[PDB]
């Protein structure tokens, strides 16, 4: 299962000039294009090595698509005004994500298309690739509109057809970087904690992808409802970074493992302190 | 005015005295996405704060990594002050050499 | 590559 995917963005500033449009993209989770109206000589630009491989008519194609779909967002704020009734010295947010998910062997297993307006579910995409889910008044005016004008069928035809086969050529050029697998690092700190006990800290770090389970043992049993957990971070070097901890008394430290698991092991990791 | 950011700050190198490291910030789940982000090294503001893969995810909450290059050393202290719509007033989460 | 608008 893999993706391609991409998220824009279109905030205004009613006062400071016409709204930033962004446009970031994605395959696997993992960004490797990226567009700001606001960025000197505004462009689409590479955010991979993989992806420089690319010819001039490709970046100016996606400089001039993102351009085009910029000019349609500055409406669409101007659309989302009205249909709110709302003032026109307010900053609003327009977010819009699309994508195609293909499954292993290469046809589409999931097409998205779907909008928010400042931060809430505005409209999508349904599963059928058919229909929309609108999500208020206003959104059912732009449902109806789309329907009659046969949005859906232009729409379904990029998921199925180009996002597809576009995807299927970024995974054959960037298999290299997307495709690897980066074993986590793992370690045990010790640190005793005021109230007369310890807390063990179990690192994982520097590990591409980015999924990863983190688990701390007594005799077996694991301890889900003691242990402190911190989100996946990224260390900024395309790597990730997660830790987990729990509350052991002093003496008992050896008695608790803690049990790693990544794509890029091919057994877990055993630790003590 | 929507939801309430959540701010790491951490390293991207096991932190060890005298060795130039990188210290990231990294603010997620907030809206609106317009911010205000400012690293701090003993409340001081640090000049060049680099920024980096401001996007959102599924749940239409932005995200943004903040970092800097930065040396430890066991009297210094580092922190990162965030500034959100959502808060009444701006959080800064100090650097802890363990977390 | 991305979508378009119409």
């Amino acid at each position: 299962s893999h993706s391609l995917r991409y998220f824009v963005t279109a905030v205004s500033r009613p006062g400071f000039g016409e709204p930033r449009y962004m446009e970031v993209g994605y395959v696997d989770n993992t960004e490797f294009v990226r567009f700001d109206s606001d960025a000197e000589n505004p462009r689409y630009e590479p955010r991979a090595r993989w992806i420089e491989q690319e010819g001039p008519e490709y970046w100016e194609r996606e400089t001039r698509r993102a351009k085009g779909n910029e000019q349609c967002f500055r409406v669409d704020l101007r659309t989302a005004l009205r249909y709110y009734n709302q003032s026109a010295g307010g900053s609003h947010t327009l977010q819009w994500m699309a994508g195609c998910d293909v499954e292993s062997d290469g046809r589409l297993l999931r097409g998205y298309w779907q909008f928010a307006y400042d931060g809430c579910d505005y409209i999508a995409l349904n599963e059928d690739l058919k229909t929309w889910t609108a999500a208020d008044m206003a959104a059912q005016i732009t449902r109806r509109k789309w329907e009659q004008a046969g949005a859906a069928e232009r729409d379904r035809a990029y998921l199925e057809g180009e996002c597809v086969e576009w995807l299927r050529r970024y995974l054959k050029n960037g298999n290299a970087t997307l495709l690897r697998t980066d074993p986590p690092k793992a370690h045990v700190t010790h640190h005793r904690r005021p109230e007369g006990d310890v807390t063990l800290r179990c690192w994982a770090l520097g590990f591409y992808p980015a999924d990863i389970t983190l688990t701390w043992q007594l005799n077996g049993e694991e301890l889900t409802q003691e242990m402190e957990l911190v989100e996946t971070r990224p260390a900024g070097d395309g790597t990730f970074q997660k830790w987990a901890s729990v509350v052991v008394p002093l003496g008992k430290e050896q008695k608790y493992t803690c049990h790693v698991e990544h794509e890029g092991l091919p057994e877990p990791l055993t630790l003590r302190w | 005015i929507q939801k309430t950011p959540q701010i790491q700050v951490y390293s991207r190198h096991p932190p060890e005295n005298g060795k130039p490291n990188i210290l990231n910030c990294y603010v997620t789940q907030f809206h609106p996405p317009h911010i205000e982000i400012q690293m701090l090294k003993n409340g001081k503001k640090i000049p060049k704060v680099e920024m980096s893969d401001m996007s959102f995810s599924k749940d239409w909450s932005f995200y943004i990594l903040a970092h800097t290059e930065f040396t430890p050393t066991e009297t210094d202290t580092y922190a990162c002050r965030v500034k959100h719509a959502s808060m009444a007033e701006p959080k800064t989460v100090y650097w802890d050499r363990d977390m | 590559r991305g979508p378009g608008c119409a």
